[PDB]
RNA sequence: CCCACCCAUACCCCGCCCUCAGGGUAGAAACGAUGCCCUGAGGAGUAGGCGGCCGUGGAGGUCAGUGACGAAGCCUAGGGC
RNA sequence: CGGGACCGAGGACCGCGCUCUGCAAGGAUGCUGGCGUAAUGGUCACCAGCGACCCGUCUUGAAACACGGACCAAGGAGUCAA
RNA sequence: GAGACCGAUAGCGCACAAGUAGAGUGAUCGAAAGAUGAAAAGCACUUUGAAAAGAGGGUUAAAUAGCACGUGAAAUUGUUGAAAGGGAAGCGCUUGUGACCAGACUUGCGCCCGGCGGAUCAUCCGGUGUUCUCACCGGUGCACUCCGCCGGGCUCAGGCCAG
C-alpha cells in the first residue's frame, strides 16, 4: 500500500453543455478547434462560457453596452456570450457592432436603427478568428433574487 | 383523478416547435430518416396546383 | 393415455391401468416394489400367499416403527407386512393384463411384469373433530396403478504407434 | 442557411429510421452508405456528396447524389449500371469517387462493396457432408 | 504511525514500503531522517550504487507523469536549463551533490525498489547497531541497494 | 469465411457467479445479488467463499463480444437484416433468431452463403 | 552467536479491466469528434452521496420487423455473449 | 563464461543508436514433428488435497442474548396532490 | 359514448342460479368458484371385470384436448438410468475419472503452362448522363487482346498440440 494523504481532485467544471441544442452543439464544436488551433485566450474563455448555464450567463442590456463604449472602445468589437435585451430608459442608442449569442428583438432593431450591426457567434469567428479588437462583456451575476437570499 | 394529466406548455413554445417541424418538413434527408417513401417525389416540398 | 414406460411398445406387450383407487398408496408401493420384475403366475400366487399370512411384503422406504416377523428374513429384512387390500387390488389389475394378453394372443406363461409404478391419486378429504373445538384432516391417500407385462427375453494413431504396430505384426 | 450535413447528422445522430442497434454494433440500413456503419462519414443520407453500390442482374449499381438537386429527390440520383469486368468496374467507381473531388474518403470503401457483390454474385460451392462425432451423435 | 513521522515520510516522497530516495546532508535533513529512523534505513551510497540505481530503475517527473530514464532526450529537455544535458551528467551531479542537487533529486522518481534477495536481519525492526535493520548503516547500505535493486 | 486476425481470447474467469445460499434455497435463483447484510462473510471477503463480479473480471477490448471462432454475433430475422453484413463477413456472423420460420431460415442460409456469412445456428429446423 | 531455507492480497517486473489526469486529431483522402490515437498515476469500504446500465405492464413513432411452413408461455446433465 | 524458470504487450515506415554490405538499436521470429479429432477446449456428476459458522433483524463500542425463518407459487411496502 | 385503467389472488364483495351459499338469537357478517373442441364428432363394436373401470378398436388436425377436460411451472411423489454414503450435508480453489458437448478444420488467393467456350479487349466515331472529365449505351475487335471454365506445376496464407 501507498500513504496518500493528499487526494487527487477530479475536475470542478464544465467540459461541455448540457444543453441540447444541435446549434449550440455546432458553436461548440466550431471553437473547441478554434482554441485548440489558437493561441489566443478570447477563444478559451468564448468556449468555457458557451458551456455555461443560464444563471452564469446573466442578460447584457445595452445601457451597459452603451457604457462600457466609452473611452476609446467605440470601434471595438462588442462581444456577449448571453442574452442582449433592450433598455427603454437609454433613449439615444449609439452605433455599435456587437456579436452575442442571441438578441431581443427591440435590442436588434434598436441597434440596426441606431445603425450599428449584430453578429451571431459563428459570423464572430469569421470575421474575428483570434478576438482583435473586441470588448468582452458580462452582465451582472449577482442581481438574481436566490443571490440576494443567499 | 386529481393527478395532473394535462400539462400547460406556453404559446410561444408551441410556435416554436410548430415552426421548427415546417422547417424539418422541407428537407429531404429528414423525411428518409423518419421512413417516408419518397424517392419518387418530384420535389420537396411538394406543392399540387388547387385546381386539381 | 401415456404409460410412464414409453420405450415398451404395445405389439408384443399387455397394459393395465388403474387410478383413484382407494386403498393406501404406501402398502401399493411396498407391494408393488416387492412384485416387480417377476413372472406373472409368481406374482400371482405370492399375492395370493400375502393375503393368506403364508408371505409377506417386505416393508423398506414406508416402515417407520412397524412390527417385525420371520416372514421377511426371505428378503432379508425383519420388518414385513401383509397388505390384504393392496394385494386384493394388484390380483384385479394383473388378472385384467392377462386378460388383455390373452386377447392379443400372447403366450400368458412366459410373460413377466416389465413395469409397474404407484402415483398417489388427489386425496380424499374427510375430517375429524378434536379436543377444544378443533377440527383436524382425516384424509386418504389413493392411488394410480399402473403396469406394463412383456415377453421374457484403433483410428487416429500415430506414426510411432503404426510403426510399432507394423513391426511388431512382422516379428 | 439553417439546414447543413452537420445540422442533420446532430438531427439524426442517434435515432433514426436506418437505424439497427444490437449489443456488438451499431448498423445502417441506408442506401448511400457504403459498410453499413452509423457515423457521418458514411451517413450517405446526411452527407451532400454521397454514393451507394446495390447488385444488379449481373454486375453493379451506382447512385452518387447530386448536389444541384438535393429538393428534387426523384432526379437526385445519379445511376450508373457497371456489367462488365470486374476491374473496369473498379476503375470506374475509383474515379467516379476520387477524380473529382467527389469524396476521396469513400473510394476504398467503394472498390471495397462492388468487389463484395461481385463475389456474391459468382456461384458458390457445395460444402462438404458433416462428419459425425463422438459416441451418441456416432452412434 | 504518528503524525509528525508520517509528515516527514510524506515530505520525503517516502509513501510506499521500498521507496528510496536521495537525500543531500544538511543539518535540516539529518534531524528529519533521525525522526523517522523507526521506520527507514539509509546510508551512504558509493558510485557503483547510484549509477545502477539510475541506470535500472531512473524514472523522470516530466509534467507530472512518471516516465523511463531511456533517452537522453529527455534529460535534456526537463534538467538542460542547470546544464545536466546526459544520464552521466545526471549521475556526476547526483553523487558529487553539484550547485542542482535539488533539481536532480526532485526531477527523478521516488526509486521503486524490491524486497532484498536475501532477506533482511532476523529482527528486521530493530537498529542496524542492535543487530537489526533500521538506522544510519553508513556505508553498509550499498549491500542493501545491491540486494534490492 | 475465417475471421479477422486477432489477438488470441481470454477469458480471465469461465465460472458463473453464484448467489450466496442459493445451492440451499430452491426459492433463490441462482443469479447474482450483492449481500447486503453487514456481518455477510460473502459481503465482507472472508477467504473461501464465493467471489464477488467486479470489473477487474473484465475482458480485453479487443475481444469483447466475440465467439470463439472471433466473430461478433448479429441477430437477423431476414434476407435483408443478413444483407447488412456485405462488408464484414470477417467480423460478424448472423445468428438467426429464434422465431423465424423454417422456409425463411432456408432463404437467409442460401442469402449466407453466397455473401460468404457465417451462421451461427444453421442446422435449425432442418 | 552463525549459515541456509519456507511463504501474505506486502514489495519488484509483465499482461488485462476500470476510473482519474494530461496531450493529439479539418482550406477535412472526413468522424457512432457522444469517435479514434498517445502518455502517466491510482484501485478495501458501513452510515451517507452521486453516475451509468439491466429488466416488467402500457403509449406515440419507426423496423415495408417475426408468426399456423407454428406467436406467447413452459422444460432442458445442450451451447454463445 | 555457463545452467534454469515465466513472459512475447505492439502491428507499414518514421526515433535514439551501434560492432554500419548489416544489427541483439521505439515489445518473436525462424526451422521441424505428430494429429486434424472429441486429441486440445467446455459442461455435468463424483472422488481427492487445501480452504470455508446460518441467514435476516436488534443492541451497544462491540459480541453474546433475544426475535423471525418446514417448503413452493402468486401478491407484497417512500406514492399522489397542493 | 369513451379510456396511455384492471385482466379471474387483479378489477366492485359479486365476469358464474352473489348480496347467493354459509354463520349469528339478533343487529349484522359474508365467500369460493371463468377457458374440451371449429364442430360432441363426448368413443360404435369386441373383450376382461360384480361394478368403477381397463385393454383392443374408434372420433379428431390433435385425446401429448376424455365433460378430472387450453396451456400445464414449483414445492412434493413414483418408476427407470447413473452415482455417493465409518456420528450432517451444502459451498470456494485445483487436478483426475466417467458421461455428454460447442467450435475450429475440409482449402483459398496469386502466378506459369496446356485445352476448351464466348467476344461487354485497346483505340476511334455518334448519342446520353455527369462530379465537366469522368462514365454508360450503339457500331469497331477477328483473337500474341479480354472474360470464365477444366487439367497440371509453383509460391504464399491456412486448424490443434508440441520440439
Amino acid at each position: 500500500g501507498i500513504d496518500l494523504r493528499w487526494k487527487h481532485v477530479r475536475s470542478s467544471h464544465r467540459k461541455a453543455p448540457k444543453s441540447d441544442n444541435v446549434y449550440l452543439k455546432l458553436l461548440v464544436k466550431l471553437y473547441r478547434f478554434l482554441a485548440r488551433r489558437t493561441e489566443a485566450p478570447f477563444n478559451k474563455v468564448v468556449l468555457r462560457r458557451l458551456f455555461m448555464s443560464r444563471i452564469n450567463r446573466p442578460p447584457v442590456s445595452l445601457s451597459r453596452i452603451a457604457r462600457n463604449l466609452k473611452n476609446g472602445n467605440e470601434k471595438k468589437t462588442v462581444v456577449v456570450v448571453a442574452t442582449v435585451t433592450d433598455d427603454n430608459r437609454l433613449l439615444q442608442v449609439p452605433k455599435m457592432e456587437v456579436a452575442a449569442l442571441r438578441f431581443t428583438a427591440k435590442a436588434r432593431a434598436r441597434i440596426e436603427a441606431a445603425g450599428g450591426r449584430t453578429l451571431t457567434l459563428d459570423q464572430l469567428a469569421l470575421e474575428k478568428p483570434t478576438g482583435a479588437n473586441t470588448l468582452l462583456l458580462r452582465g451582472p451575476k449577482n442581481a438574481r433574487e436566490a443571490v440576494k437570499h443567499f | 383523478i386529481w393527478r395532473k394529466w394535462h400539462v400547460k406548455i406556453n404559446q410561444g413554445q408551441k410556435r416554436f416547435a410548430t415552426a421548427s417541424a415546417l422547417a424539418a418538413s422541407a428537407v429531404a434527408p429528414l423525411l428518409m430518416a423518419r421512413g417516408h417513401q419518397v424517392s419518387t417525389v418530384p420535389e420537396v416540398p411538394l406543392v399540387v396546383d388547387s385546381a386539381a | 393415455v401415456r404409460y410412464a414406460a414409453t420405450e415398451i411398445a404395445p405389439t408384443k406387450s399387455a397394459r393395465a391401468r388403474g387410478s383413484y383407487l382407494r386403498v393406501s398408496f404406501k402398502n401399493t408401493r411396498e407391494t408393488a416394489q416387492a412384485i416387480n420384475g417377476w413372472k406373472l403366475q409368481r406374482a400371482l400366487t405370492f399375492l395370493q400367499n400375502v393375503i393368506d399370512k403364508k408371505e409377506a411384503v417386505p416393508m423398506r422406504r414406508y416402515a417407520g416403527s412397524t412390527g417385525r416377523t420371520a416372514q421377511g428374513k426371505q428378503w432379508g429384512v425383519s420388518r414385513a407386512r401383509w397388505p390384504v387390500k393392496s394385494a386384493q387390488f394388484l390380483i384385479g389389475l394383473l388378472k385384467n393384463a392377462e386378460a388383455n394378453a390373452d386377447a392379443k394372443g400372447l403366450d400368458t406363461g412366459n410373460l413377466i411384469i416389465k413395469h409397474i409404478q404407484v402415483n398417489q391419486a388427489p386425496k380424499q378429504r374427510r375430517r375429524t373433530y378434536r379436543a377444544h373445538g378443533r377440527i383436524n384432516p382425516y384424509m386418504s391417500n389413493p392411488c394410480h396403478i399402473e403396469l406394463i407385462l412383456t415377453e421374457a427375453e484403433e483410428s487416429h494413431l500415430s506414426s510411432r504407434q503404426r510403426g510399432v504396430r507394423i513391426r511388431r505384426a512382422l516379428t | 442557411s439553417n439546414v447543413s450535413a452537420d445540422l442533420i447528422w446532430e438531427v439524426s445522430r442517434n435515432y433514426n429510421s436506418f437505424l439497427v442497434k444490437q449489443r456488438t454494433g451499431t448498423f445502417s440500413r441506408d442506401a448511400l452508405n457504403l459498410t453499413n456503419q452509423h457515423s457521418r462519414k458514411h451517413a450517405g443520407f446526411v452527407n451532400d456528396k454521397a454514393l451507394g453500390i446495390v447488385p444488379a442482374e449481373k454486375g453493379v449499381k451506382v447512385i452518387a447524389k447530386k448536389v444541384k438537386a438535393a429538393n428534387k429527390p426523384a432526379s437526385s440520383l445519379y445511376t450508373v449500371t457497371y456489367k462488365s469486368t470486374a476491374r473496369k468496374a473498379y476503375k470506374a467507381i475509383a474515379s467516379q469517387a476520387a477524380k473529382h473531388g467527389y469524396r476521396a474518403d469513400l473510394r476504398q470503401a467503394a472498390v471495397a462493396r462492388a468487389s463484395a457483390i461481385l463475389r456474391s454474385q459468382r456461384p458458390v460451392k457445395p460444402e462438404p457432408p458433416k462428419k459425425l462425432r463422438g459416441a451418441a451423435a456416432r452412434r | 504511525i504518528p503524525p509528525k513521522p508520517r509528515k516527514i515520510l510524506q515530505l520525503l516522497r517516502l509513501r510506499q514500503i521500498n521507496n528510496g530516495v536521495f537525500v543531500k546532508v544538511t543539518k535540516a535533513t539529518a534531524e528529519m531522517i533521525k525522526i523517522v529512523e523507526p521506520w527507514v534505513a539509509y546510508g551512504y551510497p558509493n558510485l557503483k550504487s547510484v549509477r545502477e540505481l539510475i541506470y535500472k530503475r531512473g524514472y523522470g517527473k516530466v509534467n507530472g507523469q512518471r516516465i523511463p530514464l531511456t533517452d537522453n532526450a529527455i534529460i535534456e529537455e526537463n534538467l538542460g536549463k542547470y546544464g545536466i544535458i546526459c544520464i552521466e551528467d545526471l549521475i556526476h551531479e547526483i553523487f558529487t551533490v553539484g550547485p542542482n542537487f535539488k533539481q536532480a533529486a526532485n526531477f527523478l522518481w521516488p526509486f521503486k525498489l524490491s524486497n532484498p534477495n536475501g532477506g533482511f536481519r532476523p529482527r528486521k525492526f530493530k537498529h542496524f547497531i542492535e543487530g537489526g535493520d533500521l538506522g544510519n548503516r553508513e556505508e553498509h547500505i550499498n549491500a542493501l541497494i545491491r540486494a534490492m535493486n | 469465411v475465417a475471421a479477422k486476425k486477432h489477438v488470441p481470447i481470454v477469458k480471465k474467469r469461465t465460472k458463473r457467479f453464484m448467489r450466496h445460499q442459493s445451492d440451499r434455497f430452491k426459492c433463490l435463483d441462482s443469479a447474482w445479488r450483492k449481500p447486503k447484510g453487514i456481518d455477510n462473510r460473502v459481503r465482507r471477503r472472508f477467504k473461501g467463499n464465493l467471489a464477488m463480479p467486479s470489473i477487474g473480471y473484465g475482458s480485453n477490448k479487443k475481444t469483447k463480444h466475440m465467439m470463439p471462432s472471433g466473430h461478433k454475433a448479429f441477430l437477423v430475422h431476414n434476407v435483408k437484416d443478413v444483407e447488412l453484413l456485405l462488408m464484414h463477413n470477417r467480423t460478424y456472423a448472423a445468428e438467426i433468431a429464434h422465431n423465424v420460420s423454417s422456409r425463411k431460415r432456408i432463404d437467409i442460409i442460401t442469402r449466407a452463403k453466397q455473401l460468404g456469412v457465417k451462421v451461427t445456428n444453421a442446422k435449425a429446423k432442418v
